[PDB]
């Protein structure tokens, strides 16, 4: 049986404060007794600006019932810092919230604030936790954004070693080996190899990256993630499309990877993004009529869901 | 008008090929293709003159959807507690959907909406997700409350707009407390930083005439650095210090953050500051937008990111971003000196056939088959359906006519900036800013003759506005109130 807080000796000094909705609010929610009672006492705690262990316990009760309650999370973090609580213990509590499927923008942001304030000399333990947490959802957007933030923040402090960057690419390569269609892991590869400020740009690194992209396309020719990464790569580094055309032309029906002599089964031709590559390489050669003819086929035969877009591109050729 | 918008029923439906390379992504894609294509198979083609016997009729079940939303004005069950910090969104999703569906609220119910929202307004500035004695202000409930007051309020003494006007300085001060030096904003005290906050803040600042130079500094750079190599936008960018030496996008391109980024950047192009806003790659954003429309076997709905599943709410996020991307491309084509840009027919077919709750049930619209309908997917499906039905464009001649009628001698008191040099330089510059921002905010039109109503005129819903996502007949008197025009 539930015991109301008005009947708890530890709370006898506190006068609860009711929610001030007005007399007949729209979108009212039928709250459980436990949740209303806890919020009635939270309003009083926050009114008197009490920073205490009982206030800390109360915030945990509330965010277990509603993990998206940003006001109570904000109050909880100020309780932790005011009381100089163990932030490593709090991080262990957040590990449980993930386990019991308590999640939101607010919980993820709480974890970031903890890491920021702990400011570990080496964040390797948190990196490994984040990697393991991707097991039930390898495309969790919050998790990938948090991983980006963690490496960016701690690299700004000089705390990501060359060995650490190297094993992060190793982990990224394995993620794409298990599912080459994971566009989140492709985005992470872009950070690791291209956009992060410490990335190497040399003729070797450009050659290596192009080899990995082309091998990935030859493994899964219909994988949009690989085509988009190829197009972004070439564009970002101002590299011509034409010299690579030998590897792309077999999909539109020399040193760098070529398609399998017989193509993999279940690979119907043409691949529409291969045709887009061909049209753009025609434009690079100033062969606008040839480009227009390819756009026209994309519009009327091969990618008809985008008939209007491909017609727009066709008309731009004139 | 449908030459380049083929119906899903007229195209060959075929699965995403496997290349003999199975993966978890492909397992889910194939299962979703089966769900959606089977429902299309049981449903009569909306484009037929007489509906087929034995098959489901796809007409928009407007009265079912109205009844679904009606719970908002009585009570929500106890499992709504997860949205207890989002109650202004429950209001907005309800009252904007009713506007789209053409259903009027009586004055007593509108007055309850206004009164409820004003209890969420805190005296120090901004709306929270619930009562001000319970929740701190937040940028996202502030947008939802402001737009809801545009839909349900009025200019009288009980209409709420008068209270908003009196709160302009405190809301501005809340916005400046949220501001980061790099151009991001926290969504609330101690809250996260992303382009949802930027979008919500810029909409409200535009509508209430509280934009200043100090408010906008670096905001364009934060947003522009969110663009990824795919052409869409991520949630945020990270500033690396020597202001920052460079900024890097923090996650993958996503339909919701791409909408927020395109809309934010579009609102900034109205602001007459020198070399502002920093440009984006509009062509790449348009390309990314159109590539997210699904194949015929998935009903022509939009996905929110590459290699994930279609979902009706991206009809608004991605589809509603298309006219903005199109306008930015047009401006750049003009600067360097006609068919629809996505399949407007197929998106409507997805909405009617796949996103409606099955008939004779709760009503409402949903993510996809197999998912319960909710208020958020009801609003976003209908907002995206509106964009597909009505051809929206930003009209330079309309903006020009707006400039010609603006009265700069009318307006509310100028906001007092936080820092001494943070305001406009003089009245000539401030009034020029007010004129440009007002005149462009009112520049969206529906093109005469561009209407496409799949399934017949009984499926027509009202026209929403790109960027703001409220009806033009709400936007115009609301923004005119705060700028003291007509
Ligand atoms: C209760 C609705 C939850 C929904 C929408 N939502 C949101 C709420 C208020 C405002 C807002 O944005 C803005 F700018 F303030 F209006 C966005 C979320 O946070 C998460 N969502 C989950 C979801 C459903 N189907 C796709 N998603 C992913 C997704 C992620 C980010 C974005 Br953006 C859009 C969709
Ligand atoms: O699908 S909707 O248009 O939203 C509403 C439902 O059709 C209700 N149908 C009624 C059945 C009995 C006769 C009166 C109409
Ligand atoms: O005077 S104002 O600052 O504008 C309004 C109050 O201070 C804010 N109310 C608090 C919100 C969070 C829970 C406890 C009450
Ligand atoms: O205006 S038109 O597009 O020519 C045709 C009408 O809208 C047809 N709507 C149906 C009528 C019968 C009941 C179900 C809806
Ligand atoms: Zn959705």
């Amino acid at each position: 049986t539930y015991i109301p807080m008005s009947q708890r000796r530890s709370w006898a000094d506190v006068k609860p404060i009711m929610q001030d909705d007005g007399p007949n609010p729209v979108v009212p929610i039928m709250y459980s007794e436990e949740y209303k009672d806890a919020m009635d006492y939270f309003r009083a705690i926050a009114a008197k600006e009490e920073k205490s262990e009982r206030a800390l316990e109360l915030t945990e009760i509330i965010v277990r019932m509603n993990p998206a309650h940003y006001t109570v999370w904000q109050y909880r973090f100020s309780l932790l810092t005011s009381l100089n609580k163990s932030l490593e213990d709090e991080l262990r509590l957040m590990n449980e919230f993930a386990v019991q499927n308590l999640k939101s923008y607010q919980v993820w942001h709480h974890r970031l604030l903890l890491l920021d304030r702990i400011s570990p000399q080496d964040p390797v333990s948190e990196i490994e936790y984040i990697h393991g947490s991707l097991l039930p959802d390898p495309k969790n957007y919050h998790t990938w954004a948090y991983l980006h933030w963690l490496y960016s923040h701690f690299s700004t402090l000089g705390r990501i070693s060359e060995a650490q960057w190297g094993s992060e690419l190793d982990w990224c390569n394995e993620m794409l080996r298990v599912d080459g269609r994971n566009n989140s892991a492709w985005g992470w590869r872009w950070y690791l190899r291209v956009s992060r400020p410490g990335a190497e740009t040399s003729s070797r690194s450009l050659q290596d990256e192009l080899i990995y992209i082309l091998k990935s396309i030859h493994l899964i020719p219909h994988n949009v993630s690989a085509w988009n990464y190829l197009r972004g790569f070439l564009k970002h580094f101002s590299l011509p499309l034409v010299p690579i055309l030998p590897a792309i032309l077999p999909y539109t029906a020399f040193g760098f990877p070529m398609p399998s002599d017989p193509l993999p089964e279940d690979t119907p031709l043409p691949v529409p993004l291969a045709l887009e590559y061909l049209a753009d390489s025609f434009i690079e050669q100033n062969r606008v009529d040839d480009a227009a003819k390819v756009f026209e086929k994309l519009s009327s035969e091969y990618d008809q869901m985008r008939a209007g877009y491909w017609e727009f591109r066709r008309r731009e050729c004139a | 008008a449908t030459e380049f918008t083929p119906s899903v029923y007229s195209l060959v439906s075929k699965p995403l090929p496997s290349n003999s390379r199975p993966s978890a992504t492909l397992d889910e894609q194939a299962e979703t293709e089966d769900l959606i294509s089977q429902l299309f198979d049981l449903t009569a083609d909306p484009n037929a003159l007489v509906s087929e016997h034995g098959k489901r009729y796809s007409g928009l079940r407007k009265q079912e959807h109205t009844q679904f939303l009606a719970s908002s004005f009585f009570q929500l069950p106890g499992k709504f507690v997860s949205l207890d910090a989002s109650r202004p969104w429950l209001v907005f999703w309800t009252v904007h959907s009713l506007d789209l569906l053409g259903v009027a609220l009586d004055q007593g119910t509108k007055d309850r909406v206004v009164s409820t929202l004003l209890h969420f307004l805190s005296p120090k500035g901004g709306f929270g997700g619930g009562p001000a004695n319970s929740q701190i202000p937040h940028l996202l409930p502030t947008y939802a409350s402001v737009c809801s007051l545009a839909i349900a309020g009025n200019d009288s003494s009980t209409g709420g707009w008068k209270d908003l006007a009196a709160a302009r300085q405190s809301i501005y001060e809340f916005f400046m407390r949220c501001k980061r030096p790099d151009g991001g904003f926290v969504v609330c005290e101690g809250g996260e930083v992303d382009v949802r906050g930027t979008y919500c803040l810029l909409v409200v600042a535009t509508l209430l005439d509280i934009i200043t130079p100090e408010l906008l500094h670096n905001v364009d750079k934060f947003v522009s650095a969110c663009q990824t190599y795919e052409g869409g936008f991520a949630c945020a960018s990270f500033p690396f210090p020597s202001e920052p030496s460079c900024r890097v996008s923090m996650a993958e391109a996503h339909g919701g953050y791409t909408s927020c980024s395109l809309n934010s950047h579009f609102l900034l192009t109205s602001v007459p500051l020198p070399s502002f806003p920093l440009s984006i790659d509009a062509n790449a954003a348009l390309r990314w937008t159109v590539l997210q429309q699904g194949e015929p076997i998935e009903g022509g709905g939009f996905r929110g990111r590459t290699n994930k599943l279609v979902d009706g709410c991206y009809s608004w996020w991605v589809g509603g971003g298309a006219p903005v991307a199109e306008e930015l491309v047009r401006r750049e084509k003009s600067r360097k000196v006609i068919p629809p840009i996505f399949n407007r027919v197929a998106l409507q077919e997805f909405t009617l056939v796949a996103a409606q709750q099955d008939p004779g049930s709760t009503g409402g619209l949903r993510d996809k088959p197999g998912k319960r309908p909710d208020q958020y997917h009801t609003c976003n499906n209908l907002s995206g359906l509106s964009i597909a039905q009505h051809k929206m464009s930003h009209s330079p001649s309309t903006v020009s006519s707006n400039r010609l009628k603006f009265d700069a001698s009318k307006g509310l008191p100028a906001v007092k900036p936080v820092a001494p040099g943070g305001g406009w330089k003089n009245e000539d510059e401030r009034q020029n800013a007010r004129r440009e921002i007002w005149a462009n905010a009112l520049g969206w039109i529906e093109e005469e003759g561009g209407e496409i109503i799949v399934g017949g005129k009984d499926n027509r819903i009202n026209t929403t506005t790109p960027v703001f996502n409220i009806l033009g007949l709400r936007l115009k008197p609301f923004i005119n109130y705060f700028y003291c025009q007509e």
